[PDB]
């Protein structure tokens, strides 16, 4: 509890993986290039 | 082998062929741009 860089680790963890999912979204829907599930 | 009256009606061969949106101001940019562009306005 005295250790407040993990919780910078986990915010910075939570951006890129929101980041990562923006580019896995555009890779699948340009390389399907109908509806979405 | 008849006898024709002058016409009493002309015509000829001719071609028969079958006869917005609300938010229609969408439809320059693709579904998938709009919601990519929203991601990526909470993603900046």
């Amino acid at each position: 509890k005295t250790r407040h860089n993990i919780i910078l680790s986990a915010g910075i963890f939570f951006v890129s993986a929101g980041l990562s999912n923006i580019i896995g979204i555009i890779v699948y829907i340009s390389a399907n290039a109908y509806s979405y599930g | 082998v008849i006898d024709f009256s002058k016409p009493f009606m002309s015509l000829g061969i001719s071609i028969m062929i079958k006869k917005p949106g609300v938010f229609s101001f969408l439809d320059p940019l693709a579904y998938e741009i709009w919601m990519c562009i929203v991601f990526a306005y909470i993603g900046v």
